[PDB]
């Protein structure tokens, strides 16, 4: 766990690990995963994650 | 003791003289409700915010004024205790 | 019993950080409020200004500051241009044993504003000696740092080699700071600088065996007018 | 006034009767207790102008000699809207000085 | 007086410009 | 008549109706509106239902005049959409069925 | 005396044994001939150079207003029983007996009717037509109204009574024009919207689209996606099941239309659902920014449905409008303020880099230049906010806001909600000004000074007038203009231009306080209006 | 004595656009707000209401928020005294300035009429 101002007044190990779960999830949401969320144009006329699109792109065909 | 009760009398009297001031034990509920009620009197005042709501909804300014003054009674739900 | 009832329902600092959307904002004392939730929400709003730090300090405010000696107040330089320092010294010294156009120009023609803190800058004991930090910027330098290095200060500092630019070009820049660009190392030598080994050289451009730079680019390979301005 | 915190004002509804000050006190604002820039006139509560008190120095209690005004500040922050500023307590100062007088001479 | 002269010149500028624009018109 | 923020019935049988939005109006009263077939409701007639009635175009007034007004002004854009070189204002304004898009210019009609 | 040259300019002057004072304007490069008529209770002058200019001291003020009519060779006054007051005017091979309308009301107008409250409208730049979206909460779209009408007629017949007496078809024929009999309309959550392409010269509605019942339209933009060709497209945000006062939605959609037939026909492409009411849309470097709810997305046009090319989810409350200069983007949200935002392209991010230090319920905004934005407010104010000089455009907290904040350099309480701010020039060759209109119907302008001399002068005019001619109702003018945030860097034109109507002795008090004469001062007032505006 | 100065200065500069420096002087003045000797506490309060008319109440409100509900009671006393002295003046201007406060289960604390979007 990074020692940051969010953990001020946390003395118990269980509280630090837990608080960590919620904080990790929140920064998870605010951060934007481009590849995980971007929408790419299937040439027929479909939409799929940019990561899958580039993978398949090379992936013999796409 | 003396401080607490003289400041308590001064705050109760200043408040009964000005509706909406506060004192060191004002609760979230009274704060928020006085703050609504003032918003309401001020919408009915400024001739214009009235026009804004009466166009956003599609009511007429008399009906809008009436609903505001209806709500000014208990605007933030029923009290807390 | 009622005080104890509120105490019994009182939250831990961990619980108050937990439910609350922002947990840092939460101080050890906020748990003692009537409403933990409203107080943390009010400390978690933008542009608000936190309560001054010395509310709990058992000692007094600037009474605690006390003991060291302080130099007398230093006049704004434009008042100092008048020299009223010298006139006061001469009259005072004679007793101890000024024209008016300069004063009017000093107040209007050449008076300029100081440096002032924006909203949220509270004063606290030590803020005048607080060390300005966080400046992770490699480009910013000093004149005391340049001189105490023996490196030139002023407008030639850019062509005055920082002694660790040669170690930047030798081990890479400081590895904790990949984002560090060094002029003449990852950006071109500044204007009129010259790479070289003579007193004042910029070393040799960091280079691979095909002719591309291993760090940055050692050679350097809208309508911003305001709207309504006076004339 | 701002100088003896033990003093009180009438604080009822203002009226139409103007307020007057003794020659002794004259020249000042009633509240900001300065001496400058008189802007607007004082008005006093109906009671505080009833009876013998027609024309009395609001502060000193004595004879009316001139009009009582409001400083530019007090009228800018609108402290001039609190009704009669008539001071309905005499205050310790006048009493004690008179008493020591009667003692001495 | 200099300010008077100045604004006289300002107006002359205005008229000249607007009339030369009319001239292209 | 479109909803009013204040009517005022003069002498001389006029009636100035200041619609709260849009144009104003000035009517005059040509029938005091009695003795016809319009059924009159009352305090006294019982029902237990509400009496009904049926709207109809004007009979007892006549529209003498009509004052122009802009209020409200929900959008405005200054532009040159005709040949001319002075830009007009395209002010889309109104409320509900009486709304309009107005074009304004400097000038007198 | 009035002086007309033959290069279109004209002079006024007051008459004495000598010509004492002067002031002159332009009236067209063709020779300026002057004529006399009496009008609306005053004699006043005509003048034609290339259009007709009626000059009259409007209750003691020269207003010189053009007319709306064709050029002239000659004319003169005229009165009749047929035309009780007007003009004989001989003109391009024509004679005309004319009459002049309301001699107030600086502006003309002409009105084309609509159906709903028109929330927004944009101009198609090629064809010069308007795309207007109209909406109404608490109403009925045309479909549902006709259906429900006939349906009520169906439950009329079931009365089972003499069956014979049929008001059914009578009713169903009866439609009172809603424009005059009210909007036969109600419901609490029930919206109804409409899109219309409308030509601005003649009132004809070139085209019309009627959305479903509970669909409302909130924002529209006219762009040209870079990937496809030169086809223009129309995007129309849309909310679905808005409830106003509690607040909750089903969700949004973004209708897309092809704008074919040189700009005269909308035709559908596809509608892409979206997870809140997209409240404002803007074109931006070939792709369209869309602020939905609290998030700010960069979208790009696919042929199935709109696609998402980038995003940001830090924006505070709810996004009310968005503006973009070439590189960076001024989001403007409903409570917090303007929020600047930078679009790092290659790395494909939107980064928040600086924003305002006040809370300010922005309604509309407008970009003066790179640094500064001028924003209205919903309570009535106008603020102008500029980024301080040294800021770093490009980064990757502070007071819970972003790292560097934006200073405020003008505050002013107009008086009425300001719903549309825009910077432009009205007269030809007259200097750029900032035109606002309001929700009561007023149209005002703000005007930048150029010279400290004049700025200080007007400052002293108004400062003295303030105290020597206080408002009627007893308000204190400085306070009034400083209702919400204290006034800063603005001079009030309607205090100053009341000098002309004060009483002459007091006119003199002031005029001497600046050591000028009432005529001098009055002319110096009439400049700024003369040269910036009407 | 420094606090008296700021009072009068801000009352004189009312309306002229010199607010940045008044704001900076307010930042130094604010911390004395916890004090005891009546002459200084009363000079400070005077200064604060002067600064109210010269900065606006949006500013004083931002300064006065975090302690309206502090756990202490000496501070809550001081802060509610200041916040009253504001609210009495300019209780109308304060309408467009209150922060947005999230509603809980059994009440409704948000004013929605203010974001009726047009
Ligand atoms: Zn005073
Ligand atoms: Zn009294
Ligand atoms: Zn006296």
């Amino acid at each position: 766990i990074p020692n940051t101002a969010h953990f001020a007044n946390v003395t118990q190990i269980e509280d630090a690990v837990s608080l960590w779960a919620k904080l990790k999830l929140q920064k998870a949401s605010e951060r934007w995963q481009p590849d995980t969320e971007e929408e790419y144009e299937d040439s027929s006329g479909n939409v799929v994650n940019k990561k899958t699109y580039e993978d398949l792109k090379r992936q013999g065909l796409l | 003791m003396t401080d607490r009760y003289t400041i308590h009398s001064q705050l109760e009297h200043l408040q009964s003289k000005y509706i909406g001031t506060g004192h060191a034990d004002t609760t979230k509920w009274e704060w928020l409700v006085n703050q609504h009620r003032d918003s309401y009197c001020s919408y009915m005042g400024h001739f214009d915010l009235l026009n804004y709501f009466a166009i956003a909804e599609n009511e007429s300014k008399a009906r809008v004024r009436f609903n505001l003054m209806e709500k000014m009674l208990q605007p933030c739900g029923p009290p807390a205790d | 019993s009622k005080k104890k009832l509120r105490r019994m329902n009182r939250f831990t600092v961990a619980e108050l950080k937990q439910l609350v959307a922002r947990p840092d904002v939460v101080e050890m004392h906020d748990v003692t409020a009537q409403d933990p939730k409203l107080l943390v929400h009010l400390k978690a709003t933008r542009n608000s200004v936190p309560v001054p730090r010395h509310w709990c300090f058992k000692r007094k405010y600037l009474q605690g500051k006390r003991g060291i000696e302080k130099p007398p107040f230093e006049l704004p330089d434009f008042i100092k241009r008048t020299g009223i320092q010298e006139m006061r010294e001469a009259l005072q010294e004679k007793e101890e044993q000024i024209d008016y156009q300069k004063l009017h120009d000093a107040f209007f023609k050449w008076q300029t504003k100081p440096k002032l803190t924006i909203h949220g800058d509270l004063y606290y004991e030590g803020k005048e000696f607080e060390t300005r930090l966080k400046e992770k910027k490699p480009g910013d330098l000093s004149d005391e740092l340049r001189i105490s290095l023996g490196m030139p200060v002023g407008p030639n500092a850019h062509k005055v080699p920082p002694p660790w630019l040669i170690a930047m070009q030798r081990y890479g820049p400081p590895p904790s700071y990949p984002n560090l660009k060094i002029p003449g190392l990852n950006s071109p030598i500044p204007e009129s600088c010259s790479f070289g080994y003579h007193a004042g050289g910029w070393g040799k451009p960091p280079v691979d065996e095909t002719g591309k730079p291993l760090y940055g680019d050692v050679f350097g390979t809208i309508d911003r007018t305001p709207w309504g301005e006076l004339e | 006034a701002k100088h003896h915190p033990d003093l009180i004002f009438c604080r009822k509804q203002a009226g139409v009767a103007i307020g007057r000050l003794c020659e002794k006190c004259d020249g000042k604002c009633v509240i900001c207790d300065s001496y400058v820039r008189p802007c607007t006139l004082v008005r006093i509560c109906d009671e505080c102008n009833y009876g013998s008190y027609q024309g009395r120095c609001v502060i000193c209690g004595g004879p009316g000699v001139s009009d009582a005004y409001y400083c530019k500040e007090c009228t800018i922050q609108e402290k001039d809207r609190d009704g009669c500023p008539k001071i309905v307590n005499l205050g310790s100062s006048k009493t004690d000085l008179f008493y020591e007088r009667k003692k001495y001479g | 007086k200099k300010q008077d002269l100045d604004d006289e010149e300002k107006t002359a500028k205005f008229i000249e410009e607007q009339v030369r624009r009319g001239l292209e018109g | 008549v479109p909803v009013a923020a204040a009517m005022c019935v003069l002498k001389t049988g006029f009636l100035f109706v200041a619609s709260e939005f849009g144009n104003h109006y000035l009517y005059q009263i040509a029938h005091l509106g009695d003795d016809d077939e319009e059924p009159e409701f009352s305090s006294a007639m019982p029902l237990e239902d509400t009496f009904f009635f049926q709207p109809r175009p004007l009979k007892n007034l006549v529209l003498v005049d009509e004052l122009d007004s802009l209020s409200p002004i929900l959008f405005c854009q200054i532009a040159d959409l005709a040949n001319e070189d002075t830009p007009q204002l395209y002010v889309a304004c109104g409320r509900g069925p009486r709304s309009s898009l107005r074009v304004l210019r400097h000038g007198l009609e | 005396l009035n002086i007309g040259l033959q290069n279109g300019v004209l002079l006024r002057t007051v008459l004495d044994p000598v010509t004492g004072d002067l002031s002159d304007t332009r009236t067209g490069s063709r020779p300026v001939k002057l004529f006399r008529v009496r009008m609306q209770g005053q004699e006043a002058v005509l003048a034609m150079s290339s259009r007709s200019w009626l000059s009259y001291s409007y209750q003691s003020r020269f207003h010189l207003t053009p007319l709306s009519y064709e050029t002239l060779e000659f004319a003169s006054g005229f009165a009749s029983e047929q035309c009780p007051e007007g003009i004989v005017a001989i003109s391009t091979n024509t004679l005309r007996i004319l009459a002049l309308e309301k001699l107030g009301a600086v502006f003309n107008q002409v009105a084309f009717p609509l159906q709903y409250t028109p929330r927004k409208f944009v101009i198609h730049p090629e064809s010069n037509n308007l795309i207007i979206i109209e909406t109404d909460h608490n109403a009925y779209t045309e479909a549902t109204k006709a259906q429900r009408k006939q349906q009520m007629a169906e439950e009329m017949v079931e009365a089972a009574g003499e069956l014979a007496a049929e008001m059914a078809a009578a009713f169903l024929n009866e439609n009172l024009p809603e424009s005059i009999f009210g909007a036969p309309k109600a419901g609490n959550g029930q919206w109804a919207s409409v899109i219309r392409v409308m030509n601005p010269i003649q009132g004809n509605t070139l085209d019309l689209v009627q959305l479903e019942q509970n669909e409302a339209a909130f924002s529209v933009a006219v762009c040209r996606f870079s990937n496809t060709g030169e086809d223009w497209y129309v995007l129309v945000g849309v909310a679905k099941d808005l409830i106003l006062n509690p607040r909750s939605v089903a969700g949004g959609f973004v209708y897309t239309y092809k704008l074919v037939n040189n700009g005269e026909k909308l035709e559908f492409l596809h509608k892409t659902p979206v997870e809140e009411v997209p409240a404002a849309i803007a074109p931006f470097q070939g792709r369209v920014l869309i602020g939905v709810g609290k998030l700010l997305r960069v979208y790009d046009l696919g042929k199935k449905k709109l696609l998402r090319k980038c995003e940001n989810k830090h924006i505070a409350n709810y996004i009310s409008g968005i503006q973009t200069i070439g590189h960076r983007v001024i989001v403007s949200d409903v409570q917090e303020s303007f929020i600047w935002v930078r679009y790092k392209r290659n790395e494909n991010q939107l980064i928040i880099f600086a924003d305002d230090t006040y809370p300010r319920w922005v309604t509309t905004a407008s970009l003066l230049d790179y640094d500064t934005v001028a924003g209205a407010d919903k309570f009535g104010n106008i603020c102008v906010v500029r980024l301080p000089p040294n800021t770093n455009d490009e980064v990757d907290g502070l007071l819970n806001g972003a790292s560097q904040k934006a200073e405020v350099i003008m505050n002013y309480h107009v008086g009425e909600t300001v719903l549309s701010l825009q910077k432009t020039t009205l007269i030809p060759g007259g200097s750029e000004s900032l035109v606002y209109t309001t929700l009561s119907g007023g149209i005002g302008i703000l005007v930048p000074f150029t010279s400290h001399e004049d700025h200080d002068f007007f400052q002293h005019v108004e400062m003295h007038l303030r105290s020597e001619h206080p408002p009627l109702c007893g308000r204190d003018h400085l306070s009034f203009r400083s209702y919400y945030f204290p006034v800063k860097n603005v001079i009030d034109g309607d205090l100053c231009e009341q000098f002309n109507s004060m009483e002459p002795n007091k006119q003199k008090n002031v005029s001497e306080e600046l050591d000028r004469t009432p005529p001098e001062v009055s002319k110096k007032l009439e400049d700024i209006r003369t040269r910036y505006a009407f | 004595t420094a606090s008296a100065v700021v009072q009068h200065m801000s009352l004189g500069v009312y309306g002229f656009g010199c607010e940045d420096s008044l704001n900076h002087l307010l930042n130094y003045v604010w911390p004395n707000v916890f004090e005891t000797s009546p002459h200084v506490i009363q000079a400070v309060m005077g200064a604060l209401e002067g600064l109210r008319v010269a900065i606006g109440p949006c500013r004083m409100l931002q300064y006065c928020l975090q302690g309206l509900f502090h756990p202490a009671r000496k501070v809550r006393d001081v802060y509610w005294k200041i916040y009253n002295s504001i609210y009495i003046g300019s209780q109308d201007a304060l309408i467009a300035h209150y922060p947005r406060i999230y509603n809980d289960d059994k009440n409704t604390y948000i004013r929605y009429e203010l974001d009726y979007i047009l």
